[PDB]
């Protein structure tokens, strides 16, 4: 259950991970599961609170 | 460096334990060291070489865990396994050669490679599992600001010097006295030598001494102390001190009389020994003072006594001499000895690399030249690349 | 052969920390693999023996497993594990001699006794556990076609050769020039000796070569040279090429000149060092070449003139000699060496049972012979004994 | 001795596997068995030192249970066992200290010291944790009186003598005939020699032969074996046998004829080499037996003929010699040996605290004279104080 | 070492804060810390000496609590917290006492004291407090491996040596050439001396070095440089170099030409001054090389030239003098200087209590023998009591 | 200057003072002060070096606050706040390196390098703590 727990929470559907707000215009990632999406794959480049 | 030693360790317990048909429970607790690994090293970039012919290489770590529910592992499980501990296995050699060809004049204890530099943050602490090897103890005693050792076989404690002093001399070197030596390694051979075979010294005693000062401290030293000095027992035609000419040494050997061995630390007399041969311990020393005597025979059988005249024509000459072997010694600091093959790894990649001459090491790693002029900024590069060696040949065979 | 290491790796285990008041949370994985050892093996029958004066000794396995309701253990734990660890040890004892005492021309990496044929089958693949050992981490690499590293201290690679060449030579063996050489173990000392002193060579410069090709391939080694033959330095009386006559070899040594030792790999110099003594690095090589020189000496005090007439009485030789030492070593191949045993526990129990001597090891195990003609199929029996010697010590003495 | 051994494999464990950010998987197991040492050792008071110059020092033990309640490590936890185990490597290293300055006659096997004494009582039991090492595995094969062995690189057994015997001779010293050897360390260097070279032997041939009785058994023991004594092949000036005089020998080196090595075991020859030189394998033996011929060449050059003359005046004397090396070996008892240093550690602690010299041990731990007389009660208790040494060495270096 | 810091510095804060008619928010925080030292220490029993003359004293501690309830504080207040205070000061001074007439050859800088041991306990970490003093700080800094540096006024760093080297000479001694230097603690004065005033020297040339060898490395460093030896400008009767007779110096002074003061790490030029006298800096160094000459005048007035004959007398000798003074200098390691009184403490401390000469230092705390040989075990033993001796004069006055 | 003279001052207090076993109200001020600097610094980029061999150095900050501890910080708070306090005293080291190895012919008062320029602006003034060296 601890290997697999991190898997099983980012495969929910009723949760994120968190929200990156960069104040800046970024281009909206095109994915397969929807058009257009503010998809975030990883925090790099940003503080983390 | 302990992330890089973790790594290692971890990849070789996994392919000395992953094997097929061997109880989960014998691995359990290494597959969970795995997979933390794995975990820990996911989604990080890595960039190694670019110095010498060292190619440019970049890692990334996209892995899947190892299965935790067998009871007996199987093939699939094993193949799955040593997919990802060749990867691993392959950075960790490249880190380490990386870390190897590389030296820095300032803080040469610290790590001086990128990939390295990387793995020093605070992220990848979580890679430490096991830190049981000689050199990774070491490490952290010494970090921790606690006493190190180092035991060595034949510690190459010693510079290598081949070399004479001549306290009475002539021109025609006729009649000769002085000392020739060669300290080499671990072993010392000193002969004292005087061609008129002490004829008109004060109480037929010539006296004879050899001081070796050492590097860095011994302690616990096993030495083999023996009374002949077989180096220097045959016909020799040696060069003169400026290379002028060239002088005659006919040796015929006697026993040494009163030999003091001193070992000495701090210019204090820490172990003596009188005319004993054999194996003796040298507890805590940074010299080694040997005293000799050549004592002309004073009953000679006319066969002996007709070698000594007591006119210049000396066509033998006598000679005393004394061996000493370093079989065991501890050190603080990283020597290279006849048993460990870490020098070996570190300047086998420099040579095969082709790593420019840098600004700390000499050419080649001269180990003569590296133990000539020991200093702190080449004692803390020399255990740095000596631990990476070792974390290295924990994995590349 | 791992299922054999495993069985031994157990039982070393099982000695070792079976030992009473100890938590159990300190063996617990141990005695699962101990049940799991024992379940395997019973009810299966072994014989062992019958090859020379080796007894025929029947093995058949019931044993009950050990208890896993304990927190410390106690006596009574204790008696009833050593019980069975003392039939179990003696059990893998007479297979790993069974093993040894056999040879085969063709596979001889495949298992020769029926008891290893036996442990060969599937079923008792279960006993795996975990091949940590240097010996069967490299049986599983060069099964699986990996790179294979054994590290020696002072290998045993040159075979025994104490021999001489004569470059120049008359019935009276009064005018010689040529070499000397011992190749004995890892050390090679060699010595050219010219009785002329290059009186009549150009620039008064002999010109001694020395090439000693190793049967393989030697890689990261230290090396000490030193430029002195102690073993060619003294006054000989050798029996003549033919064995006809004697001649007398009277030596007066001079420094080696231009010394060059370069060590090669398939023709190819992959090191080389000029003039350079102590300790060196060979990174991967397979052929020593050692050059020096005798150079006359360009000047002479009256004492050395008088050795080096121009005529043709010539009663003292001029004689230059190296001394090179294999300290340290990496080889893919099985080799003896100064500190492992493998070679002494197969000849004694080759000995002791009086095992009749087979199409591929020499009489005796001779390792002069050996290893002058090292075949593959004498390496794969090597390799074989040598394992199963290493697996047979990790429990008797 | 087990329970000492228990606590400092612990301790060694905790300082290699407690690592700040290491999974508590890695260490759960190593932490029960640290807890069981703190519960066990708590309450009890030890005192140690009052021999000598070694200090005296009181041990209380009131520690807490390292906790078990954590996914990683970190730097608390790190923090808190750290101070307990530099508390308990302390009290450690002054019990093996104290227990290695000591000696008994009688019961030489059992504790000494107070604090080991306790340490042997029952409630101490249940911390055993694994006898991994080989000392303290030999130490209970040995309790439980089963065989012993320890491997020994350069064992040595040879107590130090430099002697020579003369079965011709007369005042004169000009027509000498005997063998003059060296047993050191591992080494045996023997040489024959005879003035006339048999000129008037029968059959022109002069036997030699030297026995070397080792002290204890030696088993499995890879030796190597060279035809030249370079020790005993230069001009040299002896004392005669009463000290009265000095002789004058001049050797000149023929090859040794008919060499015969014998390695006997209770007066039965186990093996037997001839004309073999190299490495051989001598698999169980107590006494050496070296025997060789000088052989007149049948035929001679005129520079040999010269040497060899009929009359009295012999100027060059015949000489035949042996070199046999003890590589590597195997015994049921304790010996110093070239690669460890439980000698040099067990002489270092006596030194440096002036230990009055004792009823068993020779003063100053002299080698040479505990081997020439290694009665039984000196073989217990240098097996004791080695042990010991091994223990403390597993945590100071 | 924390802890015993810790406690000095929450007395001292409490001796020079806690006074009457302070508010009690100006030593609320103190307040606090103070209490929290009380009851940490409340219920321990210490005991302090019993080395040398130092008497043994014990400790115990059971304390009430500064009050908290006062807006104000009074005379009472002052009271109590005074009489609370001058125990543990007393208490402080003899921990620090003891502490710094103990050493150790191994473990340094570790606790030597019975008192320091149990402070070092992990229950007495509670009273830390800040660690804002020098000494304090470099040892947190070198606990943790960091870069360390005192700052030294005139730091102690050249060993007293009063000497001469000469390069020409005479039995007579009428006709020299050469250098007499004495180094002291910070300064160096070097003066070259010719008798002949080079009248026959190349170019009317004479050249002259000093080399001295730091035992340390300072850096940025303030330098003095003057072109005169005024220690070396005055008529001398002096000792010759075997000390058979005595030799006459009539020095007359004459600037020195080409002056060169290289300051030297490792071997590489760090800094260089070429005729420059005054204020210099050297960043980073360990050995100075002096580099001046002797220049004959090419224009000598009548009373000059009377001075400078070319015939041998030579009533008036041609000196050149350099002096270098260190004003201030930064150091990893710590050196005596003449602003602090830390060795004269400890020097007092060692000669007041009659301390048996330990086997770390030299007799007497001797400062020449101490820097003459400045090893590793000796620096952290000499940092451990000049840091224990710095705690102690934050309260002894 | 008076900031660099500030950043110095907090970071030598909070080498001194944070230490593992200290009570928390010995560096309850010392931790709001270092609080408010990592508050006022964070997101300012600063760039030092560039004259002679000094290096070019490229410093950004994003860090979060020093944390509470009841009673007496230990061996984890110490650890956490170390290593922020290694970042900026590199940081404060390379500006006053860069300031020192700089000078102005006129207004030699004037700060020269670029990071004591951006740290004499009004925004950094909040770190100030006391000027008494
Ligand atoms: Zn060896």
């Amino acid at each position: 259950i601890l290997m697999a727990m991190d898997q099983i929470e980012r495969a929910s559907d009723k949760i994120a991970q968190g929200v990156i707000i960069a104040y800046r215009d970024m281009q909206l990632e095109r994915d397969e599961m929807y058009g257009y999406v503010n998809i975030a794959r990883n925090l790099d480049g940003f503080q983390q609170i | 460096m302990d992330v890089l030693y973790s790594l290692s360790k971890t990849l070789k317990d996994a392919r000395d334990k992953i094997v097929e048909g061997t109880l989960y429970s014998n691995v359990s607790d290494l597959i969970q060291q795995f997979n933390q690994m794995i975990i820990t090293m996911n989604g990080n970039e890595f960039q190694t070489g670019g110095i010498g012919n060292l190619p440019i290489r970049n890692w990334n770590f996209n892995f899947g865990l190892l299965g935790t529910t067998l009871l007996n592992l199987d093939a699939n499980y094993v193949e799955t396994a040593r997919n990802t501990i060749d990867y691993f296995v392959d950075f960790v050699d490249n880190v380490c050669m990386d870390e190897m060809v590389r030296e820095s004049q300032r803080n040469g204890i610290a790590p001086q490679s990128d990939s390295l530099r990387k793995l020093s943050a605070i992220k990848f602490k979580r890679i430490n599992f096991d830190n049981s090897s000689e050199y990774i103890e070491n490490w952290n005693l010494q970090n921790r600001r606690q006493r190190t050792g180092f035991t060595f076989h034949k510690p190459n404690i010693f510079p290598y010097s081949a070399s004479f002093t001549l306290n009475r001399s002539q021109p025609a070197h006729d009649n000769l006295m002085g000392t020739m030596w060669l300290n080499a390694g671990s072993e010392i051979q000193v002969a004292g030598f005087d061609y008129s075979c002490a004829i008109n010294a004060p109480a037929n005693i010539q006296q004879f001494e050899h001081i070796v000062p050492l590097r860095r401290v011994l302690t616990t030293a096993t030495i083999t102390l023996l009374p002949d000095a077989e180096r220097f027992s045959f016909p020799r035609v040696i060069n003169s001190a400026d290379g002028a000419t060239t002088w005659f040494f006919n040796p015929v050997i006697l026993r040494p009389n009163n030999v003091e061995v001193e070992f000495l630390l701090n210019g204090q007399i820490i172990n003596t020994y009188q005319a004993r041969f054999g194996t003796i311990v040298a507890r805590n020393f940074d010299t080694i003072r040997l005293s000799f005597q050549l004592m002309r025979p004073p009953n000679m059988t006319p066969a002996v006594a007709v070698l000594f005249p007591n006119a210049q024509p000396f066509e033998h000459h006598a000679t005393v001499g004394l061996t000493l072997r370093i079989e065991s010694a501890v050190c603080e600091s990283v020597l290279a000895d006849a048993s460990e093959t870490l020098l070996a790894n570190v300047t086998s990649v420099r040579q095969e690399y082709a790593i420019p001459v840098g600004p700390v090491f000499p050419p080649g790693m001269n180990w003569t030249d590296l133990i000539t002029n020991y200093s702190p900024s080449r004692e803390d590069n020399l255990q740095r690349v000596f631990t990476v060696a070792s974390i290295r040949s924990m994995l590349i065979k």
